[PDB]
This record gives C-alpha cells, structure tokens and sequence, in this order.
C-alpha cells in the first residue's frame, strides 16, 4: 500500500472515497482511521450529513415539544 | 490563524557535521524544549479553526428557488459554476491579501500544512448565511426552524425597540437602502486596500521572523567564518572545537529567540480567536444587545466571510 | 421532573466511563510536571565541560584552571533556568486569560440569567451549577433544547374591516382551516383577540395579507347583555 | 497604556566607540528585532488611547 497525497508519501493506509466522521488529523484535508480483516483508511474530511430545510414564503415551523439537556464545562484556574 | 513552522535543531545549527552532532548532544533535551514549543503552536493553529468558522457539525444549504424578499443575497452566495466555492465579497478578500516558501525550505524550515483547507472554510461559511437566511436564530439553540424572511425581520426590530409594525411600509425602502449598502463594499475593497492590512501583518510578521531566523547563518558570531567545511579542512581537529562552539552558541540564542517571539506572538492571536469566536456567536447565530460589540447603532445581523488567515464579519446595523 | 434528574444521572456515567472530558486540567499538571523533570535533566549535562559533577573538577584541575571548566557550568545553567522562568511567564498568561473567563462564566451563568449564545453553552440557558475540581472548576449548565418540530402556514398580517393587525407576542399559524395564535418557542394554539393584535396600517401596504375576522372579547359580553335585555320586550308589553 | 521606551542597541553597549559595534554587527540582526520589539510596544500603547 504504497500511496501519495499533499501532505506526502503515506504508506499503510487505504484510501477510500467514502467520506465519514474522523478523528486523528492529518492535514490538507486528509484523515486517518481504523475500520474494515481490519486495517487503516484514509480519506478526505466529512462535513456530516447532508439536511435539506425547506422554505418558503408561508411556511413556518415551531417546536411543539422540548427537552432539558445538561451539559459539562471546565476551564484551567 | 498563524503561519505553521516546524524547525529541526540538528541540521539548521550545524549541518553535515559528523563531529558537531557529539558536542550538540552534550546539551541534552535542549532540543525537546523547542521542537515540543513549535509543536504546540501547530497544534494551537488547527484548534483555532473549529471554534470560529465552524459553529455546528450540521450544513445547510440554499433552495433552488430564491425569495428574498426584495434584499439581493447573491454577493454573499457562492458560486457552483466556480471549480472553487467562493461568493463575490471573497473574491476581493482573497485577492488583495497575500517562491518565498520553497526558498526557506531549504535551510530546515518546515511550514506544516493546516488541518482546514480553503475550500472547507468556505463551506462552513455557507452553511451559516444559507441557515442564518432560511432559519435565522433558530439553528443556533436547537435543531434548524424554517421562518419566513418576513417575520424574522421583526424580531430583530423588536430587541432593539421598533416595534415591528414599522417593517411593513419600509419593505420597499429598507430594500434600496440593504442592497445599496452591500454595493458599497465591493468599491471599498477594491479602491481601499489597507482595510485588510490587518492581516497583511500576521503574514508579514511571520515572513520578516523567517528571513532574519534564516540571516543568523551568515554571521561569523565572532568565530572565523561560518562555514563549517572551512574550518574542518583548515583549522586542527582539537583546535577546530573552539571554533565551532562559538558557532553553535551564537546559532543556540539566534533559534531561542524566534521560538521565544513565536509564544508571545501566538498569544495575541489566541487572545483574537477567542474574540473571534464570541463575535461568531453573537452576532451571526444570535441577536447581542452589547454595546460597540457587533459594530456601531443598533445590530441586526452579521454576515461571515472567508479570509486568509482570518476571517472577515459583515454587520448589519441600525442607524 | 423526570428530564432534570436523567440529565443529572448521566453526568455519573460520563466521567466514569469518558476520562478524557477533564484532560484540560490533567495538561496543566502535565505541562507542569513536564517542565520541572526537564529543567533537572540539564544538571546531568556536561554543557561542553569535563563533567557535571562540582566535586569532580575541584578535586581534579587548579584553582585558576577550574575557573574555565566551572563557568561553562554556570553559563550553561543560566540559560536552563532562564528558558523555565520565560516558559511560566507565557504559560501563567494563558492561565490567568482562563481565570478571566472562568470568572465572567461564574457570574453571569450562575449567579444571574445570560442571554448571550454560546457563552452559557448551547441553547437557551436556564441555570449553571458550579463543581469543584483540582487546579479548576466544572460548570454544569442547564438549557433549554426544543425537540418536535411541525410545518404549519402562517400570514404576515389579517384583514378584517380593512385595517391591518399584527401580532404583539408571538406569530400567526393556521392547521388549515383556522387560524390560530401561537408563541415561537411553543405551540400553544390561542383565538385571535384584540388584546393579542393592535391596528395600524391598512391592508393595501401589507403584501400576502389575508382575510380574516378578528373575535372581539367584547363583542359576547354585550351580546349577551343584548340577549339578557331581549327576555325583557315580551315582559313589559305583556 | 504604559510608558514609552526606546533603547538603542549600539549604545546600550559602549558609546562613542568602535569596538562595541564592530563585536555587534558580528551577531547579526539581534539589534534590528530589539528595536522592532520596543517600536512596536509604544505603538500599541497609542492604539489603547
């Protein structure tokens, strides 16, 4: 698996054209991880998935049901 | 975001040197503390960029059918036709801010790629003025919430004390006075160049650091010359040492003192990515009442653009 | 009830499982520890003298020629120390730029109500609850995150005796045949009265203004009292 | 904003002499990035006004 891209010669990857959330950073828009007899891809970086919101000039939405969500912040003092 | 540099000590200090790399090795992990340093930065460098361009993980795009409302948007849109997604403002913002890399190259310094490409920012960038249009601070709190142009106009009249009533009859003025206002900016860039000099000095203050980092080789630091080769083949193996300590602790401070320039400079622009970050948040997602925060007069709205090494907000205001 | 105490339980089984979360404050230890193991390393180098040991070079060499091999020692340890004291200047700037903004969290998050987004975290903020944690402090924010959502059909304006109405509070929606009165932030379907509209304009300025009649709150109680007056014409002239 | 101060490299080691700046000008640019530095302090304390 002898392969290159812009950042430069990158051996023991695949590359695939999928294109999925990635985690270890590569630079130029290149990924790495380790998925499916399992070895290392890599491909260019995903933006998630794809959500069309309709519009128009009548249309309008408003939730009719909310959920309370707790999250978790920490800072260095 | 800042230039990225990586600098090797072994070969900019003294290269093809089989006797240099034993008296370098006598100063222990004196390499470690600088090569550790300009690895943070690089680092420090791609976190900058997803907490200011990108705000959500979600993208959100333009309808194929256009209502505005009487406001023009395409300047702002991008372009599909382009091999390139960029809208009309940025072609000015990538234009008039600015081989000298390659030739630096040469000498060990090393400018790692980012993580974030030109053409990922854009899509980011995207993503907000097509949401921001369509659902307009909706997106921002919770999943995204179509609302009519119309009526999102009216609650941005409303936090700033007009009561939305006014909207109605100046739909028609406020048309003129909105699509007049965005013509003023292409004649602003393109006569006024210095409006974007701000990021003309990260650059330029990273392109003077590397040049006089690269100028110290030539100084003798008060040795007999800096070529290494001249004084091996000239010089006697037990007298060539002292020679070449000199060389090695004038190119020891020389390297110091761009790493040292290096952290302080890298605070300011964290100081600004932050900033950055919270005037992204504010202004675009939501609606900020604070005062000289996003600009002059009453705020509205504010419309995200794409630059080299930054990134450029356009406010709009009431007056 | 049961959606505060089920956000509250999963804060348990996030630290215990995902010990990554508080890795901002494991880097100050490490950053620290990091510098003090190195800046005693460089005791152990020779910085291009005979040894490293003090012993060593005054038992060896003259009191004149020890004065070389002993400055280099110095020299060499100067800039050790120096390059440590510079390194805690520029990372006690970073800490006290945290501190700053750890203290704007506290009092407007906690203390008070922010409306600023993405200050108290995401969606709208209700409350933070402050948590004790070595070398900083753990926010946990409380915020309000919708979840249904519907398509409904709305109407900049209604029509009614030829004079525009506008909502006070909250926009105009219709299920199709009715419309009805609503907040943005919640569904809560109400008649179209006069205390909810005011009148100004007309209906020729407002574009895609519809049709419709306005109900009166007014309008029954003297319908009634009309219809209460009726029962009294076939009493008196009886 | 804070006072503002300007050194100057070749005085800052010996005046009115010679053999100070024939040893500096043997170290290189040093006395250019110090002057900058300091420069750049006292124009930043007018852009705080």
């Amino acid at each position: 698996n002898v392969f290159q891209t812009r950042a430069g010669c990158l051996i023991g990857a695949e590359h695939v054209n999928n294109s999925y959330e990635c985690d270890i950073p590569i630079g130029a828009g290149i990924c790495a991880s380790y998925q499916t007899s399992q070895s290392i891809i890599a491909y260019t970086m995903s933006l998630g998935v794809e959500n069309s919101v309709a519009y128009s000039n009548n249309s309008i939405a408003i939730p009719t049901n909310f959920t309370i969500s707790v999250t978790t912040e920490i800072l260095p003092v | 975001s800042m230039t990225k540099t990586s600098v090797d000590c072994t070969m900019y200090i003294c290269g093809d040197s089989t006797e240099c790399s034993n008296l370098l090795l006598q100063y222990g992990s004196f390499c470690t503390q600088l090569n550790r340093a300009l690895t943070g930065i690089a680092v420090e460098q791609d976190k900058n960029t997803q907490e200011v361009f990108a705000q959500v993980k979600q993208i959100y795009k333009t309808p194929p059918i256009k209502d505005f409302g009487g406001f023009n948007f395409s300047q702002i849109l991008p372009d599909p036709s382009k091999p390139s997604k960029r809208s009309f403002i940025e072609d000015l913002l990538f234009n008039k801010v600015t081989d000298l890399i390659c030739a630096q190259k040469f000498n060990g310094l090393t400018v790692l790629p980012p993580l974030l490409t030109d053409e990922m920012i854009a899509q980011y960038t995207s993503a907000l003025l097509a949401g921001t249009i369509t659902s307009g601070w909706t997106f921002g709190a919770g999943a995204a919430l179509q609302i009519p142009f119309a009526m999102q106009m009216a609650y941005r009249f409303n936090g700033i004390g007009v009561t939305q009533n006014v909207l109605y009859e100046n739909q028609k003025l406020i048309a003129n006075q909105f699509n007049s206002a965005i013509g003023k900016i292409q004649d602003s860039l393109s006569s006024t160049a210095s409006a974007l000099g701000k990021l003309q000095d990260v650059v330029n203050q990273n392109a003077q650091a590397l040049n006089t980092l690269v100028k110290q080789l030539s100084s003798n630091f008060g040795a007999i010359s800096s070529v290494l080769n001249d004084i091996l083949s000239r010089l006697d193996p037990p007298e060539a040492e002292v020679q070449i300590d000199r060389l090695i602790t004038g190119r020891l401070q020389s390297l110091q003192t761009y790493v040292t320039q290096q952290l302080i400079r890298a605070a300011e622009i964290r100081a600004s990515a932050n900033l950055a970050a919270t005037k992204m948040s504010e202004c675009v997602l939501g609606q900020s009442k604070r005062v000289d925060f996003c600009g002059k007069g009453y705020h509205l709205m504010s419309f995200p653009q794409s630059a080299p090494h930054g990134v450029v907000f356009l406010h709009v205001t009431y007056v | 009830a049961n959606q505060f105490n089920s956000a509250i339980g999963k804060i348990q089984d996030s630290l215990s499982s995902t010990a990554s979360a508080l890795g901002k404050l494991q880097d100050v230890v490490n950053q620290n520890a990091q510098a003090l193991n190195t800046l005693v390393k460089q005791l152990s180098s020779n910085f291009g003298a005979i040894s490293s040991v003090l012993n060593d070079i005054l038992s060896r060499l003259d009191p004149p020629e020890a004065e070389v091999q002993i400055d280099r020692l110095i020299t060499g340890r100067l800039q050790s120390l120096q390059t440590y004291v510079t390194q805690q200047l520029i990372r006690a700037a970073e800490i006290r730029a945290s501190a700053n903004l750890a203290a704007t969290k506290m009092s407007e998050c906690v203390l008070g109500q922010s409306k600023r987004v993405d200050f108290c975290g995401k969606g709208y903020h209700l409350m933070s609850f402050p948590q004790s944690a070595p070398h900083g402090v753990v926010f946990l924010h409380v915020t309000y995150v919708p979840a249904q959502e519907k398509n409904f059909t709305t109407a900049p304006a209604i029509c009614h005796d030829g004079k525009a109405h506008f909502p006070r509070e909250g926009v105009f929606v219709s299920n199709g045949t009715h419309w009805f009165v609503t907040q943005r932030n919640f569904y809560e379907p109400q008649i179209i009265t006069t205390d909810n509209t005011f009148v100004s304009g007309n209906c020729d300025v407002v574009i895609g203004i519809v049709n419709n009649t306005v109900y009166d709150p007014l309008q029954p109680e003297l319908d009634s009292f009309k219809e209460e007056l009726d029962k009294y014409f076939k009493n008196h002239t009886s």
